[PDB]
């Protein structure tokens, strides 16, 4: 079941304007891009693209209200500049298990105003020295990187 | 090596005391040693040492 | 970031952060080079470097012997042991001329030393080969066994106690027609077998037997007495004093080296030092040092080279064969290398065995051509200094003149000249004059750079600053004798280590901290305040409660440490004297105990 | 002078902590212990920094 199918399977005869949390993981990508979602999704605030073979997020929809996006287990190697404009209100991003290999790749996220968490587990960029410090200086608004704030104090629950 | 050169949230080496520092050379030695021990007490290299 | 510690050298000169490049401070947990392979290879190499010599057969031992002295002059920039007797004698004559009376005074001092030294001085050493067991045992055991066997065979002059009498007994033993060795086993060795057993080295990768050591000691005593008078030599000294010599030499060659005279320093290293020095040449130079001297002195001093030049070598433990299709692990002793079929071994080992087989006698391998490491270390330095003395500008009769430092296979040569061609010619005269005496400079371990920076036996000199990294950090742990002795030893270690092997104040203090930690953790004597709960805590707690002057308690009585740099030479019980409670003083140092440089300390209840 | 002994790395995080505690003695009427004030007062003389840690022991360096 590719995205276009499961989306409708998850649409559940409920109009796109009335979805607030959509879960689409392990499904597929057309070739390496999200296909099936459309801008009519306006009430969505939790999209989970986990394990969907995804080579980029170029053709992502426009979700004003998105706040909890997660692209873990995919193979994004850049092109995150789109997420800034297309998800102005995103405040919880989960890029774990992807193919990011440089701090430069995370430069585009600097212009997201309301960012609160960035999970970056199992990514080749996490093997660097002064990794967390460099990330926290490139993304000053961040207050939880990988789960801990600044002194390795776990992020409080109920987020 | 990159991860072995990083700080941690712990204090792995707990050294003991030394006599008072009277001689100026003693003061310089104590200053160097204290700065170093502060910079290396919390570290993953010390974790490997103690483990 | 990707951390690259070497990149630190982009900011700090290398000689400043040179310590970074030394991996270990301690003996590594691995064995680098040893065994039958690395001994057979050394034998083959020593014979290869002298292959154009004269082959003879030793009448007594009955083993082939290679004599390269006065052999063909070298023709390529490769090691050669063909030392020329005329060249060595001329070099030593010039050394005597430039330092009048040096040989005479050294000979007189050594002669005085010979007639006094006791046999006990022969047990203050390291492992030694027992000709009575074909094994290695500490010096005292070897000496005792040799003396017992000598007495059992009728030789008893060693009872006098003088070392020279023991040497006379050794020489007499070498003449006996049969030696009877009875071990705590009854065995008899004919003249040839015992002679081989006394002319053998076991596996510094080789240790001489007990017969050789007696004469080696006197020869090296003469060598030390000679070296102490040569400013060029740097072997007999150590620590801060050595750091002087470096500066001194750089001062000598730069006094007025400013009138365009280009100065250049060669940081060098002699390739295969031990495998080119020829004991025949050491005899040729000892016969020159001991001229116009009592015949007995010359005879006693000429017997170490004589015994080396006929020396044999035991290959080693042997090889280990592993069959991975049968899961078998067998061992082949070295004695069977003379007949075992040459199919098991690999190609390189097969070639080694084939090349060494002609030299195998009675399981050993004749090693006449060259010396072995660790022996005649201070007599080799004299030859090197003599070579360094041939650049005095009265012996070159030219415009380039060299003079430097050498420490037995480590040297730094300063080659002042008026222009670059002068430097390139004064380096060639040294590299060629130094090949005639069998010394081979290593071209792949040296380098020449303008004066003001070099390296000499790990004493890195840079523009007047000398960094001393020759010696390693000593073990900063409890000795393990008792509570009182360990504190006295451990503190003294740090003190005399700071004095001799340059140790920083801060690192000294941290070493003291680590020592105190180990001390308190071995003998459970943690501080009274500290909450560690051991079996000895309760008693230490109560004693803490009832002492008003808690500062006076010994570190072993759950008290506070008081040792800083300024008071590392003061014993504990005398440092913490005024601070003790009179009753505590009486209790600790009561002569009614039921309990009671090294360990210099006061006696207390802890012993 | 007391601030010289306290570790630099955690010199500030203590202050905040201690400061917060003292505020909770001025807001919760009826709670006031002199011993706690005289114990933790010198630890609160550095630029405070905020953290979510619950300190069990404030460390001070004497003679190494």
């Amino acid at each position: 079941m590719d995205m276009k199918r499961r989306i409708h399977l998850e649409l559940r005869n409920r109009t796109p304007a009335a979805v607030r949390e959509l879960v689409l993981d392990n499904c597929k990508s057309n070739d390496g891009k999200i296909e099936g979602l459309t801008a009519e999704f306006v009430n969505l605030e939790f999209l989970s693209l986990i394990n969907v073979g995804l080579i980029s997020v170029s053709n992502l929809p426009k979700l004003p209200k998105l706040k909890k996006l997660e692209l873990s287990e995919n193979r994004i190697f850049g092109g995150l500049d789109m997420l800034a404009e297309k998800l102005p209100n995103l405040t919880h991003l989960n890029l774990s298990g992807n193919k990011l290999k440089d701090i430069s790749t995370l430069e585009p996220l600097k212009k997201l105003e309301c960012l609160k968490s960035l999970d970056l587990f199992n990514c080749e960029v996490t093997n660097l020295n002064d990794y967390r410090e460099s990330v926290f200086k490139l993304l000053p608004q961040l207050t939880y990187l990988d789960g801990y704030d600044r002194e390795d104090q776990e992020a409080p629950d109920s987020d | 090596f990159n991860k072995a050169c990083e700080l941690t949230d712990s204090s792995w080496i707990e050294l003991d005391e030394i006599g008072e520092d009277v001689a100026p050379i003693e003061h310089i030695a104590s200053m160097r040693r204290n700065y170093f021990t502060a910079e290396v007490s919390h570290c993953r290299a010390t974790e490997y040492i103690m483990k | 970031m990707d951390v690259n510690p070497t990149l630190l050298f982009l900011k700090v000169p290398v000689q400043n952060a040179i310590s970074t490049t030394f991996p270990y401070t301690g003996d590594p947990p691995y064995s680098h080079g040893t065994g039958t392979g690395y001994t057979m290879d050394t034998v083959n190499r020593t014979h290869q470097y002298s292959e154009k010599g004269k082959w003879t057969k030793n009448t007594e031992t009955g083993a082939p012997q290679l004599n390269p002295i006065d052999g063909p002059l070298p023709e390529d920039n490769e090691p050669s042991g063909y030392a020329q007797t005329d060249c060595v004698l001329e070099a030593m004559a010039f050394l005597e001329e430039s330092h009048p009376g040096i040989f005479e005074n050294s000979c007189l001092e050594t002669m005085e030393i010979v007639q006094q030294t006791r046999v006990d001085k022969l047990t203050q050493g390291r492992q030694t080969y027992d000709w009575t067991l074909n094994r290695n045992q500490p010096a005292a055991t070897a000496l005792a066994n040799t003396i017992e066997i000598f007495r059992s065979n009728g030789l008893t002059a060693n009872e006098s106690g003088r070392l020279i009498d023991f040497l006379k007994d050794v020489m007499e033993s070498m003449d006996k027609e049969e030696m009877e060795i009875t071990t705590h086993k009854k065995q008899r060795l004919n003249k040839k077998s015992y002679l081989i057993r006394a002319l053998t080295l076991n596996t510094a990768i080789a240790t001489p037997g007990m017969q050789i050591r007696g004469f080696v000691y006197f020869v090296e005593t003469l060598a030390r007495s000679i070296c102490e008078k040569l400013e060029q030599s740097g072997l007999p000294v150590g620590g801060n004093e050595k750091k002087a010599k470096l500066a001194n030499v750089v001062r000598k060659m730069m006094t007025n080296s400013q009138d365009t005279e280009l100065s250049f320093t060669i940081t060098g290293d002699n390739t295969k030092w031990n495998e080119n020095q020829n004991p025949r040449m050491f005899l040729a130079m000892i016969t020159y040092i001991t001229r116009n001297q009592p015949e007995w002195f010359r005879n006693v001093l000429s017997i170490a080279p004589i015994m080396f030049s006929n020396k044999m070598a035991r290959l080693g433990r042997g090889y280990m064969f592993e069959s991975k299709s049968m899961k078998l692990r067998t061992q082949i002793p070295a004695e069977m290398l003379a007949n075992i079929d040459l199919k098991y071994f690999n190609e390189l080992t097969k070639k080694k065995i084939e090349k060494i087989r002609p030299l195998l006698i009675d399981g050993t391998a004749s090693l006449s051509p060259g010396m072995m490491m660790g022996m005649f270390n201070m007599l080799s330095t004299v030859l090197g200094v003599s070579i360094l003395n041939l650049g005095q500008k009265r012996y070159t009769k030219t415009t380039y003149w060299w003079d430097g430092l050498q420490s037995s296979d480590d040297f730094a040569l300063i080659v002042n000249a008026p222009n670059h061609e002068g430097i390139q010619a004064g380096v060639d005269r040294f590299y060629r004059t130094c090949k005639l005496v069998g010394i081979n400079m290593s071209k792949k371990k040296s380098y020449i750079n303008r004066t003001g920076t070099f390296e000499f036996t790990s004493f890195f000199y840079r523009y007047g600053f000398v960094a001393n990294f020759s010696m390693e950090l000593p073990s900063f742990g409890v000795s393990g004798i008792n509570e009182s002795a360990d504190m006295s030893i451990g503190v003294t270690v740090i003190k005399n280590n700071m004095i001799n092997n340059d140790l920083g104040p801060a690192t000294a203090q941290m070493a003291l901290q680590l020592f105190i930690k180990d001390y308190r953790y071995t003998y459970r004597c943690h501080r009274g305040d500290t909450q560690i709960q051991t079996r000895r805590s309760f008693e230490l707690e109560k004693l803490w409660e009832q002492t008003r002057s808690k500062a006076g308690l010994l570190v072993s009585d759950g008290g506070p440490n008081l040792y800083n740099i300024r008071n590392l030479h003061i014993p504990e019980v005398c440092l913490k004297w005024e601070l003790m409670d009179e009753d505590y003083q009486g209790r600790l140092c009561n002569p009614l105990n039921p309990f009671v440089m090294e360990y210099d300390a006061v006696a207390t209840t802890h012993s | 002078p007391f601030q010289s002994l306290v570790p630099k790395a955690a010199r500030g995080q203590y202050s905040g902590f201690v400061r917060t505690l003292f505020q909770q003695m001025r807001d919760v009427l009826g709670t006031f212990d002199t011993v706690q004030i005289i114990k933790l007062l010198p630890f609160a003389a550095a630029p405070p920094k905020q953290s979510r840690m619950q300190f069990s022991s404030l460390t001070v360096n004497v003679r190494g």
